[PDB]
């Protein structure tokens, strides 16, 4: 994991026994195993921190293609193209004038 | 190895298809109602069971039923 | 070699040590209207509590407990919640009018779902 | 059906009791002084719902 | 915290929440489940924190939903209505936000509402909750759709984090004594407090100014000044026909103050019997408990806003805007019925999850009762019904209930507003006008009880035999959502909780449709209409007032209600306004019909109709691997009840809408 | 207790004292070694072995501001009296006894007393006590009606419940019937009484000859002879409280 | 058009064959057989011509039995 | 369908089970009541429904054409 690299990361039993600084001067975090799917570890500071903790999500353009590949989204999409197409015809050429 | 042995058929297996043979009280119990008993001081109980000479619907429907299986089909065993 | 209980008569056991304290309900057998019963018996380590059957929740005795219900099938769901809580010495027990007292669920002293021998298909 | 002498704490009939003697009462004070009031001075206490 | 964990992996793979559907895709019955299950957070892979997570930050996307479609209602207002044609002569113009495309003709549905606008006639009442907020000009509106969009962006990001920031750790939504602490005095004292304020301080100026007639933007950019003594409700206003909007920021005054107080004496713990309600407090800490009680309160308080939006006119020239309440006293009704058939329904999940109240103890006598009470409401004031019609048939009038004959005076429906004799109108309609309760009140309001009492019975013997019965002891194991327990015991068709919703919604369905034909013919023929001239004036109704008359038959029910004011609606192709009310009436037909395959037929039959015809398909090399499957019993059971509701309340909203449009305009 | 390691000298901005005391007092004792995952002395615990003396002595703003919000506040956890009350409601409910309550509007009020809500039969539904039936004024009332009165015969308890029944059957047909504004509208409703006696009769007849019902009948006596003796003097009975009601109808306007 | 769209169906579920792929489209394959299914006519005439369209139905399901065993 | 009719019924009898003057004389044991079972109601609401449907038109015609 590159975003925690350079972080003293502390188990619980070591809390307090452990002082030294980080690579940008943070002191060290108890990490702490939650049995959580969705968060497995989580992180309490020791003290006041300056470190990057970004709140976006990470999202890779695989997973993307891969949920559009989703039949709904490939069947949802290949439908609203459809009916899009049938309404513009029914705007460029109304009343079937041509039959 | 059950002791019940069935008396229409005794080849085949008794219908109950229990392995043990049943248990007699000491005295059967004997025909009752829940009724009120006036207690000859001004009281009164609700569920009193006192006994009852006989059937409490003489109708043929409720007398034929003896209560040995399910069509009292069961052999002597079953009392 | 199996022994069935005495196990008497509701109507005529009103208070005994065995019942297992339980809160009491309109789900309970018709007295009035119905002479059918089954007993189930079994021998509990400690106070667990337990649903009836009939309507609320119970707690078992430690040591012997018995129960009257109506069906078979409640005595059976029962006793399937007492093997869940590991108690395998529950016997169950039809009571006739008269008092007669038919060894029912372990009909051989060993559950169906283990097999036994002298069991013909 | 009633279990007066359980030493639960939901047994608050001895409170239910004196509620209903205290207020019997002053019901009965006050119908009194009603009806005498009505048969004196032809006041019947009013209500204005 | 950790936002690193939140990837659109999982986006892919269609039922992670759920362990049961690890096996991706063996059928269309896993498709089905995965819908079913999506949002049942409970039975969900994960923790209870977790749980707690998915709920709070649900509601936080539902919230930003709502926010979303009121910035999109202003948005509407301000750039595609004619609110400012309203706002100046609300009277001649009908509010119309809505406008429709002319792709096939599809222009036909825009109706004439202005000189320079053309389109559909909302009922929602927007235009004039816009002008008792003081919203005059399209800046306001446009800037009040911002204020919407920014809350939903807020709405959206507060979930998308509070999905991470709480943890297992996180306890602050079991803090009930500080939840309602704080709803109590922030959420409702300080809001209306605050609401007050902004009437005081922008309403009542503004529609002040609209009500002498002055539209200067200098004015739009002292209170109690037109106010007299008069008890507010006893005094409308003569130019607006509604309460007086600085009685209204007076009531919101107090109303906070009250609210406030009632936070700080329970903060002073002043309140004592805290012992009668401490069971239910320790019994009803559970999410589903929550949620049944507070649907149910949100249903109770729809019903009254359903009745009191009408009786009570407080918004400015909704009384005469006869579509309005229509429409919202029906809208908030229908709400109330589905609020009070889900908290039935949650109140059973409660009951099923988590150990129940003494109650249900005795359960068999409270049923008992309610099953007799139900019974006997429905036989005498349903048979007065029957009664009047065959006595009617027979030709015997002098021996049917109603006024003339026999009579069923409604003695307990007594006054209490202490209004002065009279009727209010504006501008050639009536705004306000007591109603007048007789023998066919007294039949009908018997038969909304007896409707209202039998939805009741069916709510409460499914929450009741939750967890057991005579006829299955194992219900708790079998669980809240199954189909049945099998053909046995003579068979146990539709035994569970959800069977038990999926019939009071049948019978909510019908206890609604009750009351709006009840409130629609009521208000038509003896409230509503014009008039024709101390004035004694005489009041042309729009059903003439046949209410007291034909309602006191089935017959005239179908007659002089669905049949003759189903011409609006049945007539309304040709129609611009209005074709697409006869269209939606006649499709709503055709979906309710459509319903009843599913509420009649069974799954074996089109499981092996399926495979009969996937014979072919295999024949043909066509193998879909996902195998087909008939939809389930309980899916089934779901697809006819929702048909059913929908059609019936299409066809209902279709025919009032085209009554009461064609009718005022 | 001294015994927990993590309960020691719990440094106050963590948890107060008091709190902690009355968290502890909530808790069940058993629950103190190891608490379940999702318990506010299971986040204390894992907070304490992490936070205090000896351990790290500072914390971040805010993961300090999220341990104050998901620690319990003093007013959140039950009081001594409302444990109390509680344990009781519920002894008293296992026990068998019902703090009695009767429903009031949207909800139900306490009477303050203490009933025997199991019967003689425990396990009898049928049995559970009640006021309405098994209080000394219903048992009384009940067990004095004609049916059940001590020392009367079928003919007398059939008598007085058919003068009743045809007394008060006749004035619904006379009030509300087809003839009611006629001069006969009395007689009328007294035939359509005497029918309805007669009709519930036979129906009577019919169940005694079915099911026979014997509580009535005599000792070495044909079964259900009591009981057909009764419903026959219960139709004479009706027929002369029907011509007893018209009669003083009649003769008093 | 309706034999385009049948014909494009057929062949991308004889082409993938797999539950997981009918779930998460192959919209590489898809689209592919999509375009392919043009020249319907020719193919599935061709195709019923030399027995690739039909199987014998001794290979799939009859339904249920109507006899004794 | 079946079951929830089959328990209403059971609340039912439980009701006149406990009735005072109906108990001491209907016992409920002979034709003790049910609800009707799964092709019993299926039957018996295919004929309400066809009743209904075909004795509905006659009126219609009859009204229509006089
Ligand atoms: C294959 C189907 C199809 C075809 C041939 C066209 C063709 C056309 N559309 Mg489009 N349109 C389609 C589907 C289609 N549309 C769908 C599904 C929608 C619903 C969103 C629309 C909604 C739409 C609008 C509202 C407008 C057009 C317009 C137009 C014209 C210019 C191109 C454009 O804006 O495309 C847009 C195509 C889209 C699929 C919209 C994108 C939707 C989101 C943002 C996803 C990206 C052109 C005649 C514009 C025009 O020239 O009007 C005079 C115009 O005003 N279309
Ligand atoms: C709790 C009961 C009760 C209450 C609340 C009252 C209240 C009242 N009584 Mg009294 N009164 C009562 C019992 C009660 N009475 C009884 C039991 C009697 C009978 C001895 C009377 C006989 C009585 C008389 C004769 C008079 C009052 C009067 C009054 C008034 C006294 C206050 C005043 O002067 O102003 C007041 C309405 C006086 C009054 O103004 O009556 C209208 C008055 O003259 N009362
Ligand atoms: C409750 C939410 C809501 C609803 C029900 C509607 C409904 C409508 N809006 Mg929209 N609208 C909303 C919110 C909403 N809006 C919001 C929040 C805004 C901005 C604040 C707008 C801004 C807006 C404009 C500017 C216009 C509409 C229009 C319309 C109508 C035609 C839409 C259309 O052609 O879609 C076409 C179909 C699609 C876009 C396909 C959607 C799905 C694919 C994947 C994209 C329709 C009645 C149009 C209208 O009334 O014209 C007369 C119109 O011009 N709306
Ligand atoms: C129903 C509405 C609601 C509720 C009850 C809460 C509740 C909470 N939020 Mg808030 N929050 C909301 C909406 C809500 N939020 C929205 C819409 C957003 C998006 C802007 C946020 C964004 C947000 C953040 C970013 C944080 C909170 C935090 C908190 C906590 C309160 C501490 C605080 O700063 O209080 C004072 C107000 C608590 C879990 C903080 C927390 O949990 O800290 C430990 C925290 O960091 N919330
Ligand atoms: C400053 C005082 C004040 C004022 C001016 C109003 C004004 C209003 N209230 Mg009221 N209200 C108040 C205090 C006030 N309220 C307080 C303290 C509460 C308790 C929280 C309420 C609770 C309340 C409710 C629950 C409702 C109203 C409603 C109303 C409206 C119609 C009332 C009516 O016609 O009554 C007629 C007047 C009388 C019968 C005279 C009696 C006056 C007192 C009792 C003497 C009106 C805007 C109704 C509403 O909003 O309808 C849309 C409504 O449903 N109010
Ligand atoms: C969800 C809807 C709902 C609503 C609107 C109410 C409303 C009410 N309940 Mg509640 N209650 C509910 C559900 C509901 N209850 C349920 C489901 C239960 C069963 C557990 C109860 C059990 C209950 C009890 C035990 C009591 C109430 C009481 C009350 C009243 C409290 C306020 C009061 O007395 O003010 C007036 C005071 C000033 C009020 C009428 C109290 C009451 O008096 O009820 C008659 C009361 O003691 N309720
Ligand atoms: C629906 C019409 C109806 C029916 C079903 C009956 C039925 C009966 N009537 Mg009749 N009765 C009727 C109308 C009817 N009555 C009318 C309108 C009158 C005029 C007031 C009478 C006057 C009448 C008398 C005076 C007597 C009967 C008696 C009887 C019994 C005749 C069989 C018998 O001997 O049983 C044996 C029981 C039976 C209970 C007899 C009876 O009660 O016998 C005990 C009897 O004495 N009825
Ligand atoms: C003591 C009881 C009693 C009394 C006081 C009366 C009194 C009356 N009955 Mg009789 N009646 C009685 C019992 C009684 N009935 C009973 C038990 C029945 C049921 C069979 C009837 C059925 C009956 C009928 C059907 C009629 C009377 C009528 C009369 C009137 C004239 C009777 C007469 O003089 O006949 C003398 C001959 C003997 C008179 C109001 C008649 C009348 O005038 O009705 C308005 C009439 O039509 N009664
Ligand atoms: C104690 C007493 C009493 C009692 C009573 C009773 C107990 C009654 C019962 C009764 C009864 C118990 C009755 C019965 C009835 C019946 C009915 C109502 C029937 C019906 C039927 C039907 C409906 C059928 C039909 C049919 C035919 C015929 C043929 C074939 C087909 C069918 C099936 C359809 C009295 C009041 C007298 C008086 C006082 C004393
Ligand atoms: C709950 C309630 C109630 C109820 C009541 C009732 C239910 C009543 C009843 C009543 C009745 C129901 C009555 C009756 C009576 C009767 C009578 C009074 C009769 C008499 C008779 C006679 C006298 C006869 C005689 C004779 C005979 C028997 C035969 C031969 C001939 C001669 C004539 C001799 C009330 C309303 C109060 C109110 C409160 C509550
Ligand atoms: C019809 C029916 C089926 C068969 C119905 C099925 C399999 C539903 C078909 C699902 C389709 C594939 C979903 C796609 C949606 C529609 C095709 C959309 C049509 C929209 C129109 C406007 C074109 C059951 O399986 C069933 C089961 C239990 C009780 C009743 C019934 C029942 O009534």
């Amino acid at each position: 994991d590159e975003r925690d690299e350079g972080l003293v990361l502390i188990t619980p039993e070591e809390s307090g026994k452990v002082v030294k600084r980080d690579v940008n001067n943070n002191p060290p975090r108890i990490v702490m195993k939650t049995n959580d799917w969705d968060q497995p570890e989580i992180q309490l500071s020791t003290g006041a921190s300056n470190q990057i903790n970004y709140i976006t999500p990470v999202v890779a353009s695989d997973d993307i293609k891969a949920w559009l590949s989703l039949n709904v989204n490939f069947f949802s999409i290949l439908a609203l193209l459809t009916v899009g197409g049938i309404i513009e015809i029914q705007r460029f050429f109304p009343d079937t004038l041509y039959w | 190895s059950s002791k019940w042995v069935n008396p229409e058929d005794p080849e085949m297996s008794h219908p109950s298809g229990l392995y043990v043979l049943p248990l007699k009280p000491a005295k059967p119990q004997e025909n009752y109602i829940y009724t009120w008993k006036k207690g000859e001081d001004g009281s009164i109980e609700d569920y009193v069971k006192t006994p009852f000479k006989g059937p409490e619907r003489a109708a043929d429907y409720y007398t034929q039923r003896k209560g040995n299986g399910a069509w009292d089909h069961w052999g002597p065993q079953g009392e | 070699e199996i022994v069935v209980e005495s196990i008497p008569r509701p109507e005529d056991l009103l208070e005994s040590p065995k019942f297992p304290m339980f809160e009491g309900s309109t789900g309970g057998y018709m007295s009035r209207s119905t002479r059918e019963r089954h007993a189930i018996t079994w021998t509990a380590k400690d106070q667990n509590k337990f649903e009836m059957p009939t309507g609320g929740f119970a707690i078992m005795n430690k040591g012997e407990n018995l129960c009257y219900f109506r069906k078979k099938e409640q005595c059976i769901s029962l006793g399937k919640q007492l093997r869940k809580m590991k108690i395998e010495n529950y016997k169950i027990y039809r009571l006739k009018k008269d008092g007669t007292v038919i060894f029912m669920h372990p009909a051989d002293g060993v559950f169906p779902e283990k097999v036994n021998k002298g069991r013909v298909q | 059906i009633l279990l007066e002498d359980e030493d639960n704490y939901w047994n608050q009939f001895r409170k239910a009791e004196v509620q209903e003697l205290n207020n019997g009462r002053l019901a009965m004070m006050a119908i009194v002084g009603l009806i005498v009031q009505d048969i004196f001075f032809g006041d019947f206490g009013e209500v204005k719902v | 915290a950790i936002f690193r964990y939140v990837n659109a992996t999982l986006w892919s793979k269609a039922g992670h929440f759920n362990k049961a559907l690890s096996k991706g895709a063996k059928t269309t019955t896993w498709i089905w489940n995965l819908h079913a299950s999506a949002h049942d957070f409970d039975i969900q892979q994960g923790s209870a924190g977790l749980i707690a997570r998915k709920v709070f930050s649900s509601g936080l996307a539902h919230l930003s939903l709502v926010f979303f479609w009121l910035g999109g209602m202003h948005f509407h207002g301000a750039y595609l209505s004619n609110y400012s044609a309203w706002l100046k002569d609300p009277k001649s113009v009908a509010p119309s936000s809505h406008i429709a495309y002319s792709l096939v003709g599809q222009d036909i549905l825009n109706s004439y509402t202005s000189q320079y606008f053309s389109g559909i006639t909302i009922t929602s009442g927007f235009f004039q909750l816009y002008r008792s907020e003081g919203i005059v000009t399209q800046s306001q509106l446009k800037y009040a759709c911002a204020a919407s969009l920014i809350a939903t962006l807020i709405c959206l990001s507060g979930s998308y984090l509070h999905m991470q920031l709480m943890s297992k750790f996180t306890s602050f939504y079991k803090k009930f004594q500080s939840l309602s602490q704080s709803h109590l005095i922030i959420m409702f004292g300080f809001g209306s407090v605050s609401f007050s304020a902004h009437q005081i301080h922008e309403a009542l100026p503004i529609n002040s100014l609209l009500d002498s007639g002055i539209w200067d933007p200098q004015l739009f950019s002292a209170i109690l000044l037109g106010t007299p003594s008069a008890i507010t409700g006893k005094l409308l206003n003569p130019s607006t026909g509604s309460i007086f909007l600085s009685q209204v920021a007076a009531h919101h005054l107090a109303v906070g103050i009250v609210f406030i107080t009632l936070g700080l004496i329970k903060w002073c713990n002043l309140f004592f019997s805290r012992n009668a309600i401490l069971s239910l407090r320790l019994a009803y800490m559970d999410y589903h408990a929550q949620l049944s009680i507070n649907l149910a309160v949100w249903a109770s308080l729809s019903m009254v806003a359903a009745h009191h939006l009408t009786e009570i006119p407080v918004y400015p020239y909704e009384s005469t805007d006869y579509p309005t309440v229509l429409c919202l006293f029906v809208h908030h009704a229908c709400l109330s019925g589905f609020f009070t058939v889900a908290s039935g329904a949650h109140a059973s999940i409660f009951v099923i999850r988590q150990l129940p109240t003494s109650e249900i103890r005795h359960r068999d006598p409270i049923i008992g009762h309610l099953i007799w009470v139900c019974i006997a409401l429905g036989l005498h004031s349903f048979g007065l019904y029957c009664h009047n019609d065959t006595l009617e048939a027979l030709g015997r009038p002098e021996d049917t209930f109603c006024d003339n004959s026999i009579q069923l005076k409604p003695i307990f429906a007594k006054q209490f507003l202490g209004l002065q004799p009279g009727i209010e109108v504006l501008d050639g309609k009536i705004v306000r006008m007591t109603q007048e309760l007789g023998t066919a009140d007294f039949m009908v309001h018997h038969i909304h009880a007896f409707t209202i009492h039998v939805t009741l019975l069916i709510l409460l013997k499914g929450v009741l035999y939750a967890r057991n019965s005579r006829l299955v002891s194992d219900k708790l194991e079998l669980g809240f959502a199954y189909p049945c327990d099998g053909p046995g015991r003579g068979g146990t068709c539709q035994i569970s909780p959800w069977d038990h919703l999926f019939l009071a919604v049948f019978w909510m369905y019908n206890c609604l449709s009750v009351v709006i034909f009840h409130y629609f013919w009521k208000m038509q023929s003896d409230v509503w209409g014009s008039y024709v001239h101390h004035s004694s004036l005489t009041c042309s109704h729009y059903s003439q007032g046949d209410f007291s008359v034909n309602s006191i038959t089935i017959n005239g029910w179908l007659r002089n209600l669905l049949w003759s004011e189903a011409s609006q609606v049945i007539q309304s192709y040709a129609l611009p306004s209005i074709c697409s009310y006869g269209f939606i009436f006649l499709a709503a037909h055709f979906v309710w019909a459509f319903s009843l395959m599913f509420l009649f037929s069974g799954r074996a039959y089109w499981q092996e109709l399926i495979e009969s015809i996937l014979w072919s398909h295999h024949k043909l090399k066509i193998v879909p691997h996902i195998q087909p499957r008939a939809l389930s019993i309980s899916q089934g059971r779901a697809v006819g009840l929702t048909h059913y509701v929908l059609g019936g309340i299409g066809c209902t909203w279709a025919f009032i809408i085209s009554r009461m449009l064609v009718l005022t305009t | 207790i001294s015994k927990i390691a993590y309960l020691q000298d719990v440094p106050r901005t963590i948890l107060e004292a008091d709190v902690l005391e009355k968290l502890l007092m909530n808790t069940p004792r058993d629950q103190w070694e190891d608490p379940p995952e999702d318990t506010y002395l299971y986040t204390l615990k894992t907070f304490a072995e992490v936070y205090g003396p000896g351990k790290a002595t500072k914390m971040g703003w805010w993961d300090y501001f999220r341990l104050k919000l998901d620690l319990p506040p003093g007013f959140e956890l039950l009081d001594e009296d409302e444990m109390k009350v509680a344990a009781d409601y519920d002894k008293l409910m296992m026990e068998g006894k019902i703090p009695f309550a009767v429903p009031g509007p949207a909800g139900f009020w306490y009477t303050g007393a203490v009933i025997q809500w199991k019967g003689k039969e425990q396990f009898a539904g049928d049995q559970v006590q009640t006021l309405t039936e098994n209080g000394r004024f219903s048992k009384q009332f009940l067990a004095n009606l004609a049916f059940y009165r001590d020392g009367l015969k079928p003919w007398q308890r059939g008598l007085e419940i058919g003068m009743a029944h045809g007394y008060f059957l006749i004035g619904p047909f006379t009030s509300l019937g087809p003839l009611r504004n006629t001069p006969e509208a009395a007689t009328v409703g007294l035939l359509c009484g005497c029918a309805i006696v007669g009709l519930v009769s036979i129906g009577g007849l019919i169940f005694g000859s079915t099911i026979k019902p014997t509580r009535f009948d005599k000792e070495g006596d044909k079964p259900a002879s009591g009981f057909i003796e009764m419903i026959n003097w219960h139709a004479i009975g009706g027929l002369g409280g029907a011509g007893f009601a018209h009669a003083l109808i009649t003769v008093f306007g | 058009t309706a034999g385009w769209i049948g014909w494009a169906g057929r062949s991308y579920l004889i082409r993938t064959n797999d539950e997981t792929k009918e779930l998460n489209i192959d919209v590489p394959l898809a689209l592919t057989c999509m375009a392919s299914g043009f020249s319907w006519p020719v193919a599935a005439w061709q195709e019923i011509v030399n027995g690739e369209m039909a199987v014998p139905s001794s290979q799939i399901h009859p339904g249920g039995p109507y006899t004794q065993s | 369908w079946r079951g929830y009719w089959q328990e209403l019924i059971d609340i039912i009898l439980y009701m006149h089970l406990k009735t005072p003057i109906l108990i001491d004389l209907w016992n409920g044991g002979v034709y003790t009541p049910l609800a009707l079972s799964i092709v019993q109601a299926r039957f018996i609401g295919l004929v309400h429904f066809t009743a209904g449907l075909i004795l509905t038109y006659p009126p219609f015609i009859i009204s229509t054409t006089s």
